Formats: C-alpha cells, structure tokens, sequence
C-alpha cells in the first residue's frame, strides 16, 4: 500500500535507498534512477543530489 | 549502496 520513488508507486523489483537520512523519498525503483545493478558505496538520489 | 528485493 505504501508508495515510494519519484514515480510514487508501490514497491516492486529491486529498490535502492538514498543515503541522505533527511531524504523525502528514501527508496527508489532501480530503473527510475537509471540503474540495472547496484552502485558501490554510498548513493544519493537525484532530488538530494541537485540544488 | 543499500538495496532490497521487493518481498512477495
Ligand atoms: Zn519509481
Ligand atoms: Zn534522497
């Protein structure tokens, strides 16, 4: 029932977590953030990365 | 990065 990501849809497939504890989204679907395989190390979403 | 597979 809960939704996530920039697409605001339910969880599905592989999800990646934003490493900014103050992130307003926290979890994203891999494809929505252009990922096929998980990146190494800490990762920050597009919303927290941009100005 | 931290990831998780959607549980069924
Ligand atoms: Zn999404
Ligand atoms: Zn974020």
């Amino acid at each position: 029932e809960p939704t996530y990501c920039l697409c605001h849809q339910v969880s599905y497939g592989e999800m990646i977590g934003c490493d900014n504890p103050d992130c307003s989204i926290e979890w994203f679907h891999f494809a929505c953030v252009g990922l096929t395989t998980k990146p190494r190390g800490k990762w920050f979403c597009p919303r927290c990365s941009q100005e | 990065a931290r990831t998780k597979q959607t549980a069924r």
